[PDB]
């Protein structure tokens, strides 16, 4: 139910904008929440980021000084955005709902994901 | 025989047999915000 | 905290069981005296899907032969039978204390 | 001439909490805050922003620690027969005591303010269906929060579930617990080694000799789901238990059954584990014990003699 | 910045009691009043009098019924490098508890 | 027979119910310029 | 050095008195009878 949008091709030190849109759920009712999550192609998943129904958002402390996540509950969206892209980060990132507000397991239902590349 | 449990006043009575109770007081007079006012609405011109 | 699941490398025959282990440096131990350690599976092409929550707790739609176990800082994976679908990427990950973080995943192969 | 003191209350935000206070020992010198719908700053001494260190408050007796920035008020300097305004800005910081009572969606501090909200409102499973009165953005939850004393300025290593509350006056922080196992809407007030129970005209008489004292139950038990946040009866009960079994009756009697509970005339719940020699609602309880003990006092004399005299009367026919 | 805040509690007189409250439902916009010996009258938004509307105010757990005309504070619009002075008024009316001994 | 003194509530449970206590909270609240502030010390300029 | 806490309820010690008396006489008269019947 959760969808991915992001730009394929970003050139090397510039800003980035993704966007995942919900079904089923909303980022207002009183325990939802949403993280974004990526993973460098044949590495590890890495979690980045995630945020509640309260703005409450929560960052990798690695990556907190270029990360910054929001949400807009009117177009029921998510919107992360990294500035200083780095070739580094080409991975595939992915949009998690997390029921850390009814249930012990977070991060059940995952978007496919989408691919992003940073190269000129 | 049985002996029921007898009482002349209870904690209830003793407790609102003051005249005021600062605890209910400060309660509704700190909710005057709340009640009478906005707190969260920011005007900026 | 920071998992490190092992081995990194795991192959096993099928039918025979699959042992993956993973430690963090600080308790994940919760103030709810609940360890938020949970066992993610990634297939080939595909959205990671969660396996197994609360160290020994089995997701809906998972088969029994998964099982989880450990406290403290030691968590362990147990696959009873391993099967042909059984083959992909599998992450221990902690909820418990900000920041999360995942393992460095381990890739089953079949023999 | 003081022409005028404006003494007001603002509240430190998330991010002046976090990570200048908690991390670095440090306040800004600058308070910015809503009041009155509007959003105002005050620059301390009238002078540019600056992060002030937090020295140990003057110590006072019977009371807990407390941190401050600035000792000295401010007042401007003296200009010949002019109106002049002077900014004085205290960052404080004070460990307090704070109450809450059933059914605990509102707790007080020490300094007789109220935070509107639940103690145990929180995140996870449920822990967001608590009452709040305030709005969804004044609400923090830090998860795995490591504190720093102000003092010894040493950090804690073991995380901790910290709330932070921004209310228009203060901005309280407090560790978070789960409401189930934290609170209880019944206390254990005593441990009887030996009671005796009879059962007598459909009723169960238990008899303490050794704090005087007997109630009287109904025949049936009582349903312990019936108790509001009935989460601490059965486990103090087992402890109790298992204690006192193991300090007196382990070489002499044996355990019959799970602890059974009772409700007793006056509101209060016995849990009673029988021995074998090797041969939704809150219950109101009265004040006054002293009816029981009677009640114990006028069986003892009454048993004794309803004896005596019936041997007498035997003794008599022969 | 906010350089003070004179916050009172001024009576409603009887006749804006009977013939506006009680009657009309409506409050007037001013506060016409004795306090510390002189007739002081606050203009709410520093504008005309008018009438406004009681209506009811936000719900609280355990508390009476309330009723109120504004809702928000009026503070002095922006003017660079001067001191003003906003007025506002706020006609509220409680059901509340008494109690005698 | 001996009675050894029982009693359900004591008076500081009874005190102590109380959420808030007018007498603690004045208390406290009196000490806090002497506390988080000078009162002695005079500035003249 | 130290300060003395008191109950707030006498009633125990009345109720003492009280199971004292009865008991006292009843252990006295009882007695009688039972020298009485031996005898």
């Amino acid at each position: 139910t959760l969808k991915e949008s992001g730009p394929a091709l970003v050139k090397p030190t510039q800003t980035l904008t993704l966007t995942c849109t919900f079904s089923g759920f909303s980022l207002s009712t009183s325990g939802m929440s949403v993280g974004w999550i990526r993973q460098p192609p044949g590495k590890a998943l890495e979690w980045l980021a995630h945020i509640w129904w309260n703005n409450d958002k929560y960052y990798k402390p690695a990556l907190k000084s270029r990360l910054t996540i929001s949400k807009d509950t009117s177009k029921n969206q998510v919107v992360l955005t990294m500035t200083n892209m780095d070739p580094v980060d080409t991975a595939t990132y992915y949009c998690a709902r997390i029921y850390y507000g009814y249930r012990p397991y977070a991060m059940d239902y995952w978007g496919q994901g989408t691919l992003v590349t940073v190269s000129s | 025989h049985e002996f029921v449990p007898l009482e002349v006043y209870t904690r209830h009575e003793i407790k609102d047999s003051g005249l005021l109770d600062y605890t209910e007081v400060q309660r509704r007079n700190q909710l005057h915000d709340l009640r009478f006012a906005d707190i969260d609405t920011v005007i900026r011109a | 905290i920071v998992m490190t699941q092992t081995p990194l490398s795991l192959p096993v025959t099928p039918g025979e069981p699959a042992s993956i282990s993973c430690r963090s440096s600080q308790s994940i131990v919760h103030s709810n005296g609940n360890t938020y350690l949970e066992w993610y599976l990634q297939k080939p092409g595909q959205s990671p899907q969660l396996l197994i929550y609360k160290v020994s707790n089995r997701f809906s739609g998972v088969p029994d032969r998964f099982s989880g176990s450990g406290s403290g800082t030691d968590f362990t994976l147990k696959i009873s039978r391993v099967e042909a679908e059984d083959v992909g990427v599998y992450y221990c990950f902690q909820g418990s204390h900000v920041p999360w973080s995942f393992g460095q995943g381990t890739k089953l192969e079949i023999k | 001439q003081f022409m005028g003191i404006f003494e007001d209350r603002a509240p430190v935000p998330f991010e002046e909490v976090i990570d200048k206070i908690n991390a670095k020992g440090v306040c800004r010198s600058t308070a910015k805050y809503v009041r009155n719908n509007m959003e105002t700053t005050a620059f301390h001494r009238d002078d540019h922003e600056t992060d002030m260190e937090l020295k140990p408050a003057k110590v006072a007796t019977r009371t807990s620690r407390g941190w401050h920035t600035t000792d000295l008020k401010y007042n401007p300097s003296r200009v010949e027969a002019f109106h002049r305004y002077g900014t004085t800005v205290n960052c404080i910081v004070e460990e307090v005591d704070a109450r809450s009572v059933y059914p605990y969606d509102e707790f007080v501090l020490a300094t007789g303010d109220f935070v509107y909200m639940s103690p145990f409102y929180g995140y996870r499973e449920g822990s967001h269906t608590e009452h709040t009165s305030y709005a969804a953005d004044r609400f923090k939850q830090v998860d795995g929060f490591y504190a720093r004393d102000l003092t010894t300025k040493a950090r804690a290593t073991s995380p901790t579930t910290r709330n932070l509350l921004t209310t228009p006056k203060f901005t309280v922080a407090w560790d978070w617990v789960p409401k189930r196992p934290a609170v209880c809407t019944m206390t254990k007030w005593q441990e009887v080694d030996e009671m005796l129970r009879a059962e007598y005209g459909g009723s169960f008489r238990f008899s303490s000799d050794a704090i005087s004292t007997t109630f009287t139950t109904n025949l049936t038990q009582y349903s312990l789901s019936r108790v509001d946040l009935g989460d601490c009866i059965g486990r103090d009960a087992r402890e109790a238990i298992d204690r006192m079994f193991a300090r007196k009756y382990n070489a002499t009697h044996i355990k019959v059954g799970q602890p059974q509970y009772y409700l007793a005339t006056g509101g209060f719940l016995i849990a009673y584990q029988p021995l074998l020699s090797n041969t939704v609602e809150r219950i109101k309880t009265t004040s006054s014990i002293e009816f029981a003990r009677l009640q114990f006092t006028y069986n003892h004399i009454q048993r004794h003699v309803n004896d005596m005299l019936g041997r007498i009367a035997v003794a008599w026919c022969e």
